[PDB]
């Protein structure tokens, strides 16, 4: 499902021996985190000159000819649940996104949460596990369209 | 002999301190206009 809709798309960062994030291409936008940490693949995505954000905690740029590709449409339209993901399903109960335990470790600090037809809706950043189910810090975009944040307690990056 | 010996806060005429204190007068409006923007943007930052 989302696996192969997000490949060739999800670049990943690495850490000069592994990989430590992942990067979106994202309305022509090269967006990756800032604590992800290294240098990123390819060579067309990776000699932009990046401006960073540190309110979001992240880092955009511009493609210069892969515009014809860099087909990720962000969309704040979304109703409350059910929304596919690298690894499984994500759900949005009582406005906040929710995963099951365990997954997502290091390596996986950057990759989209897409919807039902293919677009973008989250950047994932950082969790935490407490409550009746763990939680997600992730970037998104609130009902006027304007880049919000909602993180939890102690979300530190996993 | 001079009767009165000069003072830092006379010597310096009016129209001097006039100059001096518009020019510091407008360093210290451009530092108030960056505290401003600043204060705005942390309002940003709440509201987001």
């Amino acid at each position: 499902m989302c696996m192969k809709l997000e490949s060739d798309k999800t670049f990943p960062i690495m850490l000069n021996g592994q990989v430590n994030g992942y990067a979106c291409v994202v309305g022509g936008r090269l967006m990756k985190p800032l604590h992800v940490e290294g240098k990123i693949d390819n060579e067309q995505l990776a000699a932009v000159k990046l401006k960073k954000a540190s309110m979001y905690d992240l880092e955009y740029g511009d493609v210069p000819q892969n515009m014809k590709s860099d087909t990720l449409q962000y969309t704040s339209d979304k109703p409350p649940g059910f929304y596919n993901w690298h690894h499984g399903a994500v759900q949005y109960e009582n406005g906040r996104f929710t995963v099951p335990r365990g997954v997502g470790g290091k390596g996986d600090s950057g990759r989209p949460i897409l919807d039902n037809r293919g677009r973008v809706v989250a950047i994932v950043l950082g969790g935490a596990n407490e409550g009746t189910r763990t939680a997600l810090s992730v970037v998104t975009w609130n009902q006027k369209g304007v880049t919000i944040k909602d993180t939890p307690e102690g979300s530190e990056p996993w | 002999p001079h009767k009165v010996d000069q003072e830092f806060q006379a010597a310096v005429s009016k129209t001097s301190w006039n100059w001096l204190l518009a020019l510091f007068g407008g360093a210290s409006s451009l530092i108030v206009v960056g505290l401003i923007v600043l204060v705005c943007s942390s309002m940003l930052i709440n509201t987001r």
